[PDB]
RNA sequence: UCGA
DNA sequence: CATCCGTGAGTCGAGG
């Protein structure tokens, strides 16, 4: 319980650090995604079979990362290690 | 940077330099304060930095005699009756003899006071010693200072560290548009402006026979006529404005020696190096938080901390290989839009103005008959528009420059102007910046309270007194007894008693605290100017009283009470603040560290000729350094992509940086970094 | 527990005048005469020069032979300029004077309706031989404008740009007497300070002050 | 070799690693900044390196 | 947040606009977007505004001691030219505002920002690495605007008063709603003690149980308190769910609390929490009528009647050795004993002749800012200043600033300035240089493993045994126990175990052990725990930082090493202590240490000092030699007595210090061996930061000391 | 006064009488 | 371009949104409109209080669990609202075991009470209670000592009156960017009424309040302004 | 030479 | 335990 996080701390970390065994494998969980996501809109283009789009409504010119990171606190991503 | 800049650069006392001794060889022994330094080195004055001690300046009374040892002045004392017989004495002479302090108490003939009084002695050592055996006193109690040192109002209340930063930072003043004279001074603030040489003094006396902004022309009485030329708008050595203007009338009786036109930071002859500004002693919602500063809008809307400043660009036109460089108006794929500031020539227009990335010398050199890109060919046969030789070579304005041209400067090897060889057409332009002061521009008082420009209010927002005057700076209270400096709060009390004015109570006699107090201080004018000499000057009694003889305003109301302080109110909430605000008059130095100089970015630009990493400096365009102990911060962080980032495509890696660059701008991903060339240097430094 | 509609008096001196605003509710002038003053000080309507020509000069750093005064101090004395114009559009002024003696506020030629109120305000000393031609341009604004902004416009190498402070009010203060006698008698008494340029009067100010705060607190009463 | 070098006495450090032909294996912090690798720590240790992200089978597009 | 310059931004993000300028149609093609870039073209702010998204960016600020030296904030876009700085990250940068100067870098790849966002973010690194305190708390105004409104003014306007006569309860509100119209009217002062009843904060622990016997505390329930209007307004931040607090806030008072949070509430309740606390302070500093006038600084009322005592004192003294009974070293060395006093009777004349209004002291006794002693200086006198050999000059300098002191006065005050300022150059510069190599020599240590596995560790002494009876607890708590795991079960007198092997210690569980009345637990630590490269997870503990495990990967060799080196500039033993033991070096002081355990045969002359050791189990006498000018180390005998020097017929143990100075570890490791000479050198250390107030926990220093003995010699091939 | 000497602007000074020699 | 204004909800209390304000403005219209919510808007509160089996205040009420301090509390926050200026008088009387409540409240006519559903006090068995109270109108807020003489001094009670129908306001100026410029400022307000009067219509009464005020200096010319 |  | 040579001795920025 407490206040609505506003811009970069949205989404609230400490949510997304109990998905994932550390801070440091939070990151290239984030990143690794993050590229999925780009490649995607400009392989689209020109590319099939690109990784899959964003699993969630994409706000109006939200980063690559804003969006991953999203996704994690939605749980729709698998994690591997 | 200012007059009293130079005047100090000329007393400075180095021990570097060849026949001395380097900065590594220097111990603490050679760099603190020694007992032989009274009177003729200041204690005060020396850098801050890694040359702390090593820089030194000479005493006010001091000399140099023919040997090369500083001589300093002393009052002779025959047998506990001082003479006006003065002679000056060496370091090692004074040892052998002993010296009362100047401000022992002197009969009205010129015997002593007290039998055993306070005695200077060999080894820095003090004892009280018979009137019988005083050899010699001190000239004055401001006889141990500098020049810089002595400017200082209440010197005696501030600590040596911030008291340091006072006579350092004073040097550092900007000359704004017009200056104002202290409404608190130590006296010094004459004799200073004048001996710097960048006032003007008349030589001989006479009458002011014609004035005008360019010159000023003075009849002498013997008939001859010596006419003095006004220096106006000229760069400085550090991009200040050097601008005089005659103080006299045309048909002024003017006396020699006399100044009859001051120059930057100077009024009527005496060093102005700042404003009097209306002083407020409360924090103030954060806005003032360690040490920053906050404005009232007037300071802008009226330029009182307005300054101006000149820089000097060049370039040249020489003889290549593929021919010469030819300065001219007409350079290749340029709209005349872009040309419209230009001349004939291709020089920019005396008056007009310049924005960065602008063009202000055209200069197009050939360039080399290289075969042209086969799909550059391809690209000019469509267009049928066929490649000139010559390449873009102009001199345009350096980022973050801007102002108006006020002057040109052209050179001509053809027109005789015996030019090195090898050049033919040389230009130079000069422009002014008009910089109103903003946020982040230091700003700073004399007892060394520095601080830069937090935030700057509307003047409606300012917390004002009763009479809806609005104040002009608001200092934070925390930092000031933390730091000894606590006579910045006497200025400020004298400040508000030099602006109201004052008038002691004669009836019943005059009282007991301004008994000590010189006859012509026992009634002021408002906005009056006072001397508090270094070691002399006001005691805390005198003033305590003046703060209860403060004249009422215009309304009829006194506006500040006997402790000093005053009722403020919020410009914001309108509310009184609850508690009584200490509220004067404070002088304030515009300092050479402004945002428009000191800000600086680049994403991409030059590169190290041998590293391949980036050039340092503005000056270059170049990028920052991350050092050694920045390192650490990213592995301690665990931040490897990050820190691999910058060592690598950020850096020096030849076929990265490139790539990087075009998968941002395509608005592709960014590719892994390659191996860093300067490594690659290494291996082969090794082998 | 006592209700009257509050009055709103006035005593008078020619540059200034101190408004009487009473009875209002107890610990409410503070706030309302700051109200006052945070309009009066900022967006209250005026004139002054925009920017201004001169005869020889091409921008605001040199010197016109003869004068005692360089360009810069020039248009630093035109800063207290006091200007009142009628012409919502941009109109010309003119000054020229030749020979020996000094120039003046007064010297000034203001066309059809603008009026100068400070004509013995000192701008130049003019030695002999000494010629001073200026053309002055007058805007109508609010508040305070830098003279940056003209430049870019498209302006001609010859104009130099003036800062624009419009503000026509000089100060403007209160005090307020509180009846804190316990009772129902327990009101506070405003007393409202305003002082003009002498470009309009200290009621008109307060005219237009109140005219603008009407047209904001008015959009509090309109329905959803 | 490496880490030494970079640290003090480098002429001293270099005679010596030349002449035992001391053959440096690329696994420090100091070492793998050097020629820009990423370092052995942090996000840079293979067990946080190596991932492999994929949407779940629940999650499928619309 | 952090404050970024429109120009700025606008050349850091220069490729990325230009992507979106080609976007939109701005512009044809890449090269024309260039141009209209540096032709700063009033597009592009309306493009940059969107570029700039949730980018973050790094400020750096030189130098850079520690890992909280750079770190990430999201970028606002500003008029003017300057950066704008969060006030509560100042403590971590250690920087003011008298013309700092910050960098700035961009991350690019998608990795960087990811760890721009997550690990270095200012919102997230609240606590220092080096004793786990917050430093992103209250500082200056704040604190002293909090102190302001919870100090409880006694006779204050609004007060609560008792029925008596005809008027009945006086000073009781319905809700915090009610008092707040109160103090608008003018009735209620926002400092003076009232009664009111809330509906939007839960109770005292104490007092909860006491209302609702824990029937769980909710949100509409009410209950009646005793504080100030103020003290309501400040829990209305901590804030919900949060035990009420009933205190004046002192910093200290204030530090425990974001620690507390730092513990159980989550990082991003802390980061909003600790920001509102901010704006508090700052709007109540400004209110607080904090101000210094020439009335408020005051010259003590018994200043010529203190100092007129001692200055006969001292004439006393002076003819005592004019006639030659006193020894010239013993003459200065009194003298200064003399001057000494007086000036704590300076200050004491303040403390009480000072109202606790006065500004001065009101900073001063808050915890806001300055010490007392500056007070002192300030307007009773200077007092003693250092010879440019340290020692304290015989002169004293009996005049206050206000006063104005003399000329000759103001010199050697100045002498001693610039020297101060010149060591201060000069240990910057030492103390820069042992954090390098300190960071040099644990750079391959990290966090490889979950746990090491081992039972091995080592003692704590956690409490003092009181010798009437009861306890204490130990000064070494906090650095020495409360971060570590435990590698066994911590039993009290009964079989009932308290804290299990495999548990961090937190602050109750230290309280669970501490009224069980067990005074000693063993703990994992990163000397005892072996792993192959670097060390476990385990062994570390708690990361001071993130309160929790710390992570496997962390580096925690270089941030032990900037932990370590960070505070070391404030040292007068001294920082050159601290280089001899991390360095080595056989020390200067080289106190001898028994060889072998047994009874003590002192037999001292007086031109030299001899110490014979006649071996408690059998064995032959062991005899040293020693200089008269060390003395004899007050070791803690068998008799609970410390304070008893060395005398003969005293039992010393194996390895326990002859005389007083520094035990050569080399002599450490070959006598007690290797665990000890660890154990030793960790606390010596200690002792030299706890001298000058620096708490570093253990763990930093261990891991240094663990590099040292990795290697072992070879006697025989 | 404290510098009657050049024609300068009168700047009154908190004094003991300064007169053994100018600066 | 002309201001706008905006409502986020909440069924005792909601934030209004001002924006864009003319640089220096928010500062301006801030502090002055909360004082008027909280003084300038007239309402009914209670003045005095008697009860019956009361002598002294420091023993309790015969047969209540409440002290005589907790009574009054809970009778401050009674919300009430009456036509006539004129004070006037309601009783509340309930024996026997139970609670009493607000809805128990015998009201005159043209006096209403709006939460019939807040507690008051715990009565027991045996347990008697008759109270005799005072009501008046006026604004803000009154102490008790200048309401000791109201009732008759057979166990005459002075109360807090809290004629106010506005409970709390609080109100924050963060800045708007307009255009190229970000100096414009956007003024956000907290308000919290009574559940007599809506805030949506607390405001537009505290906001028609202040039009009359800034009337009389209008009056005079009506000179120059631009929406 | 200067700034933190 | 004391000498002679070699190797250390904070960071970042600015300028000419
Ligand atoms: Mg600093
Ligand atoms: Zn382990």
């Amino acid at each position: 319980g407490y206040d609505t996080p506003l811009g970069i701390t949205n989404p609230p970390i400490d949510e997304l650090l109990d998905r994932v065994s550390s801070k440091y494998a939070l990151v290239i969980y984030a990143a690794k995604r993050a590229r999925q996501i780009n490649d995607y809109y400009n392989q689209l283009g020109e590319g099939i079979l690109e990784y899959v789009g964003p699993l969630v409504e994409p706000g109006l010119q939200e980063k690559p990362l804003s969006i991953a990171l999203r996704e994690i606190h939605a749980d729709l991503l698998e994690h591997t290690e | 940077n200012n007059p009293l800049s130079g005047l100090t650069h000329k007393r400075r006392l180095s021990a570097l330099g060849p026949g001395g001794l380097s900065r590594e060889r220097a111990g603490l022994e050679v760099r603190d304060v020694h007992p032989s330094h009274y009177g003729r080195m200041c204690p005060i004055e020396t850098p801050e930095g890694p040359n702390i001690g090593l820089i030194g300046s000479l005493s006010v009374y001091a000399r140099v005699n023919p040997f090369g040892f500083i001589e300093t002045p002393y009052r002779k004392v025959v047998d506990g009756v001082v003479s006006d017989e003065i002679v000056y004495l060496t370091a090692d002479e004074e040892d052998r003899h002993v010296v009362a302090q100047a401000n022992s108490p002197i009969d009205a003939d010129g015997r002593f006071v007290e039998p055993r009084v306070l005695v200077r002695r060999k080894a820095g050592e003090v004892e009280y010693v018979p009137s019988s055996e005083v050899d010699y006193m001190d000239v004055s109690p401001r006889q141990m200072v500098s020049v810089a040192t002595a400017m200082i109002p209440f010197l005696e209340h501030d600590d040596a560290n911030r008291a340091l930063m006072g006579a350092n930072m004073q040097r550092q003043a900007v000359p704004l548009v017009r200056s104002e004279a202290p409404l608190v001074g130590t006296g010094m603030e004459l004799r200073a402006a004048i001996d710097a040489g960048d006032v003007v003094v008349a030589e001989e006396s006479g009458v002011i026979e014609e004035v005008s902004a360019d010159y000023i022309t003075v009849m002498h009485d013997n008939g001859t006529r010596r006419t003095y030329r006004m220096r106006k708008f000229a760069r400085s050595n550090h991009g200040t404005c050097a601008n005089q203007c005659p103080i006299v009338d045309a048909g002024d009786r003017v006396e020699a020696g006399q100044v009859i036109a001051d120059g930057p930071c100077t009024d009527d002859g005496e060093m102005a190096l700042g404003k009097n500004l209306l002083v407020a002693i409360m924090p103030w919602e954060g806005h003032n938080y360690e040490d920053a500063i906050i404005l009232s809008n007037r300071l802008v809307e009226e330029d009182v901390l307005t300054s101006i400043h000149i820089e000097e660009h060049e370039i040249d036109a020489r003889d290549t290989k593929l021919g010469a460089e030819e300065i001219t108006r007409d350079i290749p794929n340029i709209s005349d839009e872009v040309l419209a500031d230009l001349d004939e020539r291709g020089i920019v227009r005396i008056g007009a103005e310049v924005r960065d990335g602008d063009i202000l010398v055209g200069k197009v050199t050939p360039k080399g008959e290289t075969e042209l890109t086969p799909e550059e060919r391809l690209l000019r046969a469509i267009f049928g528009e066929k490649a000139r030789e010559v390449r873009d070579t102009s001199l345009k304005v350096p980022h973050g420059e801007s102002g108006k041209v006020i002057g040109i400067r052209v050179f001509s090897r053809e027109d005789e102007d015996e030019l090195p060889a090898g050049v033919n057409e040389l230009v130079r332009v000069y422009v002014a910046q008009k910089r109103k002061i903003s946020d982040g521009d230091k700003l700073a008082g004399r007892h060394g309270n520095k601080g830069v420009i937090g935030k700057i209010l509307p003047v409606e927002d300012m917390p004002f007194l009763a009479d809806g005057t609005p104040v002009d700076i608001i200092l934070n209270t925390h930092g000031v007894p933390r730091r000894m400096n606590i006579g910045q709060i006497l200025e400020t009390h004298l400040g508000w008693c030099a602006h109201s004015g004052w008038k002691v109570d004669a009836a019943k006699g005059v009282p007991d605290w301004a008994a000590r107090l010189p006859d012509e201080l026992l009634e002021a004018q408002p906005n009056a100017i006072v001397s508090t000499p270094v070691f002399d000057g006001a005691q805390e009694a005198e003033l305590q009283g003046l703060l209860s003889c403060t004249l009422p305003n215009r309304d009829g109301d006194v506006l500040v009470d006997a402790d000093g302080k005053a009722m403020l109110f919020d410009g914001r909430s309108g509310e009184p603040f609850p508690y009584p605000v200490t509220v004067g008059y404070m002088y304030i130095m515009k300092l050479h560290h402004l945002v428009d100089d000191k800000i600086h970015a680049r994403s991409t630009g030059p590169y190290s000729m041998i590293t391949q990493q980036p050039l340092g400096g503005k000056a270059q365009f170049g990028g920052q350094r991350f050092g050694e102990m920045e390192c650490w911060a990213m592995q301690a962080y665990g931040a490897a992509y990050t820190l691999q980032e910058l060592l690598t495509i950020k850096s020096d890696d030849t076929v990265g940086r490139v790539k990087v660059y075009e998968a941002i701008v395509k608005g592709e991903n960014i590719p892994e970094p390659g191996i860093p060339e300067s490594f690659k240097v290494l291996l082969k430094e090794l082998q | 527990i006592s209700q009257r509609p509050t009055l709103s008096e006035d005593v008078l001196t020619d540059n200034r005048s101190q408004f009487v605003i009473e009875p209002l509710e107890p610990g409410f002038g503070y706030t309302l005469g700051n109200s006052l003053r945070r309009t009066l000080l900022s967006s209250i309507p005026g004139a002054a020069v925009t920017s201004i020509r001169i005869d020889g000069v091409l921008h605001e750093f040199t010197t016109v032979p003869g004068v005692k005064e360089d360009v810069t101090e020039i248009i630093l004395n035109l800063k207290s300029l006091v200007v009142s114009s009628e012409e919502d559009e941009p109109v010309t002024m003119y000054l020229r004077k030749q020979g020996p003696g000094e120039v003046t506020a007064g010297d000034i030629v203001p066309p059809a309706g603008v009026t100068v109120h400070n004509p013995g305000m000192h701008i130049a000393t003019l030695n002999d031989k000494g010629k001073l031609e200026v053309e002055l341009v007058v805007e109508r604004g609010r508040g305070y404008v830098p003279a940056v902004q003209n430049r870019a416009s498209g302006a001609e190498i010859g104009r130099i740009p003036v800062d624009s402070i419009y503000s026509p009010v000089l100060k403007v203060t209160y005090k307020v007497d509180a009846t804190r006698v316990e009772q129902r008698t327990d009101f506070d008494k405003l007393i409202l300070d305003v002082e003009t340029k002498n470009s309009i009067s200290p009621r008109d100010a307060l005219a237009s002050a109140g005219k603008t705060l009407v047209e904001l607190f008015g959009l509090a009463r309109e329905l959803n | 070799w490496l880490s030494a070098a970079s640290f003090q006495e480098t002429t001293r450090v270099l005679t010596d690693a030349a002449i035992n032909c001391r053959s440096d294996k690329l696994n420090g912090l100091k070492e793998n900044v050097i020629i820009g690798k990423l370092i052995p720590a942090g996000t840079g240790i293979n067990r946080y390196r190596n991932i492999a992200v994929q949407p779940t089978e629940e999650a499928r597009a619309a | 947040q952090c404050g970024l310059p429109k120009l700025m931004a606008l050349e850091l993000f220069k490729p990325f606009v230009m992507k979106r300028l080609v976007d939109l149609n701005h512009a044809q093609n890449i090269k024309s977007a260039k141009r209209m870039v540096e032709r700063q073209r009033p597009q592009v702010w309306d493009v940059l505004e969107e570029v700039i998204a949730e980018h973050p960016v790094l400020l750096n600020r030189a130098p850079t001691l520690h890992r909280l030296g750079i770190q990430a904030f999201e970028p606002m876009l500003v008029e003017g030219k300057a950066i704008q700085l969060h006030p509560l990250v100042c403590e971590a940068f250690n920087a003011d505002f008298d013309g700092d100067q910050m960098a700035v870098h961009l991350p690019l790849s998608a990795e960087a920002q990811a760890e721009a966002r997550i690990l270095m973010l200012s919102s997230n690194n609240i606590l220092s690495p080096a004793s786990g305190r917050p430093l992103a708390m209250p500082r200056l105004d704040m604190v002293t605007g909090l102190y302001y409104l919870t100090t409880e003014v006694p006779g204050d306007t609004g007060e609560y008063q008792p029925a008596s006569g005809d008027h009945p309860e006086t000073g009781v509100y319905s809700s915090p709603a009610e008092a707040i119209m109160a103090a608008d009217r003018g009735v209620l002062s926002v400092r003076a003690k009232i009664k009111v009843r809330l509906t939007q904060l839960r109770p005292p622990v104490e007092i909860e149980a006491e209302l609702f016997g824990h029937s769980g505390w909710q949100p509409g329930d009410a209950w009646m308190a005793e504080t100030t209007l103020g003290r309501v307004m400040f829990n209305e931040l901590l804030p919900l769910g949060y035990p009420f607090v009933n205190k004046q806030m002192h910093k200290k008072v204030q530090a425990a609390i974001i620690n507390d949070l730092a513990e159980r509430y989550p990082m991003i309740v802390v980061a909003q929490t600790v920001d509102k606390l901010k704006d508090a302070g700052f709007y109540w500093a400004t209110r607080s009528g904090v101000t210094v006038s020439m009335a408020d600084v005051l010259v003590p009322p018994r200043k010529k009647e203190i100092l007129d005592h001692y200055e006969e004192r001292a004439d006393k003294v002076e003819k005592q050795f004019q006639r030659g009974a006193l020894n010239h070293d013993e003459r200065n060395e009194a003298l200064v004993e003399i001057w000494k006093e007086a000036t704590d009777e300076v200050g004491q004349a303040l403390r009480e002749h000072y109202p606790d209004d006065n500004p001065i002291i009101t900073i001063v006794d808050s915890g806001a800012t300055g010490n007392f002693t500056q007070t002192r200086t300030l307007a009773g006198m200077k007092g003693l200043v250092t010879n440019p050999k340290g020692e304290f000059i015989p002169r004293p300098v009996k005049s206050s600033f206000r006063e104005g002191l003399t000329v000759l006065e103001y010199f050697i005050n100045t002498h001693g300035a610039r020297k101060g300022l010149a060591d201060t150059a000069l240990r910057t510069a030492d103390s820069g240089y042992l954090t390098r190599r300190l960071v040099d020599v644990s750079q391959d240590v990290i966090v490889r493993e979950h746990d090491c596995q081992t039972e091995r560790g080592i003692v704590v002494e956690l409490a003092e045994r009181a010798p009437d009876g009861t306890l204490i607890r130990d000064p070494y708590i906090e650095t020495s126990a409360y971060a570590r795991t435990l590698g066994t079960d911590a039993v009290d007198e009964a079989g009932n175990v308290i804290v299990e092997r495999g548990q961090d210690l937190g602050d109750p569980e230290i309280d669970a052990l501490l009224a069980a009345g067990i005074t000693q637990v063993k703990v994992r630590s990163v000397l005892t725990c072996a792993t192959s490269t670097g060390v476990c997870a385990t062994c570390y503990g708690r990361s001071m930082a993130t309160g929790k495990l710390v992570d496997i990967g962390e580096a925690v060799g270089i941030v032990a090493a900037q932990s370590i080196g960070e505070p070391g500039t404030q040292l007068t033993g001294g920082l050159p202590r601290v280089q001899e033991l991390f360095e080595a070096r056989v020390p200067r002081g080289k106190a001898p240490i028994a060889d072998v355990t047994g009874r003590v045969r002192l037999e001292d002359g007086e031109r030299f000092y001899k110490i014979t050791i006649v071996p408690d189990d059998g064995g032959e006498e062991v005899v040293y030699d020693k200089i008269s000018k060390r003395q004899r180390l007050r070791v803690f005998k068998h008799e609970d007595g410390s304070e008893r020097v060395l005398s003969d017929g005293d039992h010393v143990e194996v390895g326990q210090q002859l005389m007083e100075g520094s035990a050569d570890p080399h002599e450490v490791l070959r006598v007690q061996g290797p665990r000890e000479v660890q154990i030793h050198l960790v606390r010596e250390v200690q002792e030299v930061y706890r001298a000058q107030g620096v708490s570093i926990h253990d763990k930093h220093i261990e891991v240094i000391v663990r590099q040292m003995l990795r290697r072992v010699t070879i006697i025989d091939s | 006064s404290n510098n009657s000497v050049p024609g300068a602007p009168n700047r009154v000074s908190f004094a003991k009488l300064r007169e053994p020699l100018e600066v």
